[PDB]
């Protein structure tokens, strides 16, 4: 069973630059080597094949070399469009194995997070349960910590949070923050509030509720 | 275009057994051999089973060789891809695909969920989430298995959208979904986001009013 190594794992490229993804086999392959790129919800997409021919529709940034073990893929220009999971495959022969996938990231400016918080609905609270929703849309860097605090207290416990893939379109992230609590609990406060504590800004953006 | 359409995803006992489908368009299926490939929650991609252009022949790797079958009906165009003995192990998006030439996999499915697990499924509770611009959104709390899907207006609302990844709270998924419009929109109009959960059947129309 032939073992295909990829490197690195997470990689984040400037606009304009050159992508360079690596991949190691533990045996020959021959060439029977291919890349294919995933975005986030779609299913992979054949990106080059014989390690050298691109699938009909890619366009020309995208290009694969080596031979013998390890071999590449190249991007360039790196564009907006390009953030996703890129695998190496291998079909000499059987079983056909793939790359543990190496993350693309882009890299842009800081942005700071559009914040909205959102009291528990009355539908929730009726059926005794309160859920307080913070939404954290379209930042950069990704690494942001969120901060709950009840009637000036930090809470801990009953939060859930949440990243999503990388936007293609301004580069940018977005993140969901829930705390649950019960409707008791709930009600026995007053004031809600949310805290994103970045890097590019160690000063916090804050949003906040009064139950009343 | 080629086209492949899976079908048949579902939540199954371990031990179970599951049919999917992927009914091939665009070319001359008799023509091209044909493949499965898994990928498990850890995004890794596992290949599961081939069957040549004719059918003369079908291989697997020793993971799932013995309990899953690979047929192709050229008659109507479909890949078959027969579970039984189901496993926990087992849970993964399914994806079929096209060989070519040279050959490589230039053609996936759009991908069929398959989750093994003794939890029996339970249905979305959907609560509404009211607060230059406006941000809205709504909670998907506690429901199995994954996935579903949300939309905004009907579809009309396709851009200003957020849907974070469901996140796993005590055997149960939850996620929420954002959407941004201008002022002169919300609350002049009414938007409501469209909640499925086909594994329950479920479907439900959730109005975002202001309180008070």
């Amino acid at each position: 069973d032939i073992v295909l190594t990829q490197s690195p794992a997470s990689l984040a490229v400037s606009l304009g630059q050159r992508a360079t993804i690596s991949c190691r086999a533990s045996e020959s392959v021959d060439s029977f080597m291919n890349w294919f790129q995933q975005k986030p919800g779609q299913p992979p997409k054949l990106l080059i094949y014989a390690i050298s021919n691109r699938g009909s529709g890619v366009p020309a940034r995208f290009s694969g070399s080596g031979s013998g073990t390890d071999f590449s893929l190249n991007i360039h220009p790196v564009e907006e469009d390009d953030p996703a999971m890129y695998f190496c495959q291998q079909t000499k022969e059987v079983p056909w194995t793939f790359g543990g996938g190496t993350k693309l990231e882009i890299k842009r400016a800081d942005a700071a997070p559009t914040v909205s918080i959102f009291p528990p609905s009355s539908e929730q609270l009726t059926s005794g349960g309160a859920s307080v929703v913070c939404f954290l849309n379209n930042f950069y860097p990704k690494d942001i910590n969120v901060k709950w605090k009840i009637d000036g207290s930090e809470r801990q416990n009953g939060v859930l949070n949440s990243w999503t893939d990388q936007d293609s379109k301004d580069s940018t992230y977005s993140m969901s923050s829930t705390l649950t609590l019960t409707k008791d609990e709930y009600e026995r406060h007053n004031s809600y509030t949310c805290e994103a504590t970045h890097k590019t800004s160690t000063s916090p953006i804050v949003k906040s509720f009064n139950r009343n | 275009e080629v086209h492949l359409v899976e079908s048949g995803g579902d939540l199954v006992k371990p031990g179970g057994s599951l049919k999917l489908s992927c009914a091939a368009s665009g070319f001359t299926f008799s023509h091209y051999g044909m493949s499965w490939v898994r990928q498990t929650p850890d995004k890794r991609l596992e290949w599961v089973a081939t069957i040549g252009s004719r059918g003369t022949y079908t291989h697997y790797p020793d993971s799932v060789k013995g309990r899953f079958t690979i047929s192709r009906d050229n008659d109507k165009n479909a890949l078959y891809l027969q579970m039984n003995s189901l496993k926990s192990e087992d849970t993964a998006m399914y994806y079929c695909a096209r060989r070519s030439e040279y050959s490589a996999m230039d053609y996936w499915g759009q991908g069929a969920s398959v989750t093994v697990s003794s939890a029996k499924t339970t249905p979305p509770s959907v609560y509404p989430l009211a607060p230059s611009m406006v941000t809205l959104g709504c909670l998907v709390k506690g429901y199995f298995p994954e996935p579903v899907t949300v939309t905004w207006n009907s579809g009309s609302l396709s851009s200003g959208v957020h849907t974070f990844p469901a996140v796993l709270q005590s055997d149960l998924y939850t996620l929420s979904s954002s959407v941004t419009v201008p002022s002169s929109t919300w609350p002049s109009e009414t938007v409501t986001c469209n909640v499925a959960h086909p594994a329950s059947s479920t479907k439900v129309d959730k109005k975002i009013v202001p309180r008070d």
